[PDB]
RNA sequence: UAGCAAAUAUUCAAAUGAGAACUUUGAAGACCGAAGUGGAGAAGGGUUCCAUGAGAACAGCAAUUGUUCAUGGGUUACUCGA
RNA sequence: AGCUGGACGUGGUAUAGAGCGGUAACGCAAAGAAACCCGGAGACGUCAGCAGGUGUCACUGGAAGAGUUAUCUUUUCUUUUUAACAUACUAUGGCCAUGAAAUUGGAUUAUCCAGAGAUAUCGGCUGUAUGUAUGGCAGAGCAGCUCAGAGCUGUCAGUUGCGCACCUGAUGACCCUUGAAAAUCUGGGGGAGACAUAAUUUCACGCCAGUUCGUACCCAUAACCGCAUCAGGUCUCCAAGGUUAGCAGCCUCUGGUCCAUAGAACAAUGUAGAUAAGGGAAGUCGGCAAAUUGGAUCCGUAACUUCGGGAUAAGGAUUGGCUCUGAGGAUCUCAGAACUGAAGCGGACAAAGGUAAUCCGA
């Protein structure tokens, strides 16, 4: 058992009213599976939404990488990945960009 | 899957030949050359054969490298016998001279 | 390359043109003579030792740091 | 191949110098009949002797 | 005229040029498939290597391209080998 | 970083003759020497299996990047490195003690060893790394991300293999075969000489030098030889994934390549490739050519014989998929049962057609 903790930081997106926090939120928590579960959030694992970012919270072992696949899903869905891509900010937070 | 390059101009496999693959900081495999093992020190007596103890099993011109230790022993032959040699050299040299004083004896 | 773990040959040897390369890594750092033949590290963990090493360069010879 | 002699180095130097063209400018003089070098030679057509 | 038919294969756009099926970039489709169409040597070759340039000839069609022509430049060792 | 040859400097070993420790194997920066005589290494075959290491391949958690995302995929790929050299430890064997073994033991996959001293001791000594740790070393290399040449982040921690190539270690088998030499480095036995302000000494650290020649490039379906840019010929090393007995074939990744004048028509004849209802060599000098056969598992297997063989003799079956069950092991093989299909399943690839006689030559 372990305390882990991760940040997307979602910052760009929602300045121009491209990404909603709150949409993003419901993916993540839906996406996120646990020993196979889709639903299963079981409270070792915790999601948080702010204006410009969203938190993972665990005491189950887990990897950023899976959030980068998850947000990813998310982006092709949106149509948006030709425009955003996700990065490494920090050890424990992934930012999200535009380029051009 | 990394493959290599004899560095010598002697493309031929031969054992004075041969090549180890090393793999560099820089993250190549490289051939490096590998030198050739030789035989351990014998004791030198007629039939005997036996592996010497303390004397290095080195390449004949690194023995010019090394300390005095590994060239030797400290024995009456240290470095050319082996103790069971020297030991039953030792016994039947004395007896033999004692055969011999008794012969003189025997002979005054 | 020769390393010594213990600082009193270390110190003999930079008391025997004569520079000294300290350098920094996360947990140890290390201390460097260049002679001859030979090119001496010295590393520790604590910054007890550290401090006073870095104490210990004489005027002779004079501190690099990378 | 890599191994030479020098006899060869210097033989070999020697034809490759040979092998140059006739300079533009001998062509002008009053005296001479010469065109071209006759002498010149592709080493995949011909072959020196250094053995 | 005989003939230029072995070794699976090419295609699209751009660029360069008087000229492009045969040159360069990119985009596709296939091959050798680590017993190679890969990476390096010995013998043999001797400058064929590198760069820039290019009329004819040669590269059995072609060429703006070259193993071809012209000009310049390249081969450093106590530890490799002799 | 190492090596050889120089030449001294500073420290240190040893001796009024010439280190010290251990019972012993043996040990330790250093511990006097000529003729002379003997050694060790160099220094070696073929094959078979075993063990270990390197490289490679596979897998696991972490992190950065990239591919896929209508659906599914805590996903799929990529990087995650460590040179010679220094110090210390471990390494298939051999030795030394102590004690001797019969209700003989020990031991390998195999052999094989022992009172000519086995086994066994909180025993001990020694030899070999392409091993481990640290130095080298991260400052380099690699992968990402910024800034307008400077900058920042990570390069981490594990597991297994009758896998593969090479190397090493300990063995085994074989010969009316028994598998170079020298230069070179080094050790032993011997103690003639040399020497008091002395003499000599395989310890450290420092000072000096390393000359001459070859180093480009091709090594081949275009740099060689074949009158050539010839479908021939020409000695080597490195080797990835899948299937598999497999370095076969077939398909892939790294790296390379599409070069062989082109376009269109589609007759005869041809070169190469296949398939033919019924019959089955009637064709033909002739079964020439083609066809059949083919893996693996289970059955079954004659005469003849030099008893080795014949022998995959001949012949008869099975082979997919899927869902379960049991057995062999450490601190990947084998067998059962049930269900399901156009009764197909070595589905490509790979891969014997038999039998009975006669003649030669063993
Ligand atoms: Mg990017
Ligand atoms: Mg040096
Ligand atoms: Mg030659
Ligand atoms: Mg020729
Ligand atoms: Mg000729
Ligand atoms: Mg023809
Ligand atoms: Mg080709
Ligand atoms: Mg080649
Ligand atoms: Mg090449
Ligand atoms: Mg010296
Ligand atoms: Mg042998
Ligand atoms: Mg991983
Ligand atoms: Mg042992
Ligand atoms: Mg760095
Ligand atoms: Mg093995
Ligand atoms: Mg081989
Ligand atoms: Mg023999
Ligand atoms: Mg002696
Ligand atoms: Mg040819
Ligand atoms: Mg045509
Ligand atoms: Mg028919
Ligand atoms: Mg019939
Ligand atoms: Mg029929
Ligand atoms: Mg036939
Ligand atoms: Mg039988
Ligand atoms: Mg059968
Ligand atoms: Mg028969
Ligand atoms: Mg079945
Ligand atoms: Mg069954
Ligand atoms: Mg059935
Ligand atoms: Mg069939
Ligand atoms: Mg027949
Ligand atoms: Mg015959
Ligand atoms: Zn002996």
């Amino acid at each position: 058992k372990v305390n882990l903790g991760f940040k997307i930081d979602c910052s760009q997106p929602v300045e121009d009213k491209v990404i909603l926090i709150g949409e993003f939120a419901e993916f993540l928590k839906s996406k996120i599976k646990v020993g196979g579960k889709l639903g299963n959030l079981g409270e070792n694992i915790t999601i948080s939404n702010d204006d410009k970012k969203i938190n993972v919270q665990s005491t189950i072992p887990f990897s950023k990488r899976y959030l980068k696949y998850l947000t990813k899903k998310y982006l092709k869905k949106q149509d948006l990945r030709n425009y955003l891509y996700v990065t490494s900010s920090d050890k424990n937070s992934y930012q999200l960009r535009y380029f051009n | 899957a990394q493959r290599i390059t004899y560095r010598r101009r002697c493309s031929y496999n031969t054992r004075s030949n041969k090549v180890r693959k090393v793999k560099t900081p820089g993250g190549r495999l490289v051939a490096q050359y590998v030198k050739k093992v030789v035989n351990y020190t014998k004791c030198s007596e007629a039939g005997c054969n036996v592996a010497l103890n303390g004397i290095a099993q080195v390449r004949p011109a690194e023995y010019a490298t090394i300390a005095r230790s590994a060239k030797t022993v400290s024995r009456v032959y240290g470095g050319e016998l082996c103790h069971t040699c020297v030991r039953s050299r030792i016994i039947r040299a004395f007896l033999t001279e004692e055969v011999k004083i008794v012969k003189r004896k025997m002979i005054s | 390359p020769k390393e010594i773990t213990d600082i009193k040959k270390f110190m003999k040897l930079w008391q025997n043109k004569k520079v000294v390369y300290v350098k920094t890594n996360k947990r140890i750092t290390k201390f460097k003579l260049r002679g001859k033949k030979y090119l001496y590290t010295f590393k520790t963990a604590d910054p007890k030792i550290a401090k006073g090493i870095k104490d210990a360069i004489p005027a002779t010879y004079s501190k690099i740091e990378i | 191949g890599a191994n030479k002699t020098l006899n060869m180095k210097k033989r070999f130097g020697r034809k490759i110098k040979q092998n140059r063209p006739l300079p533009n400018w001998y062509r002008y003089k009053s005296d001479t009949n010469i065109r071209y070098n006759s002498k010149r030679r592709n080493w995949r057509r011909t072959k020196l002797k250094i053995y």
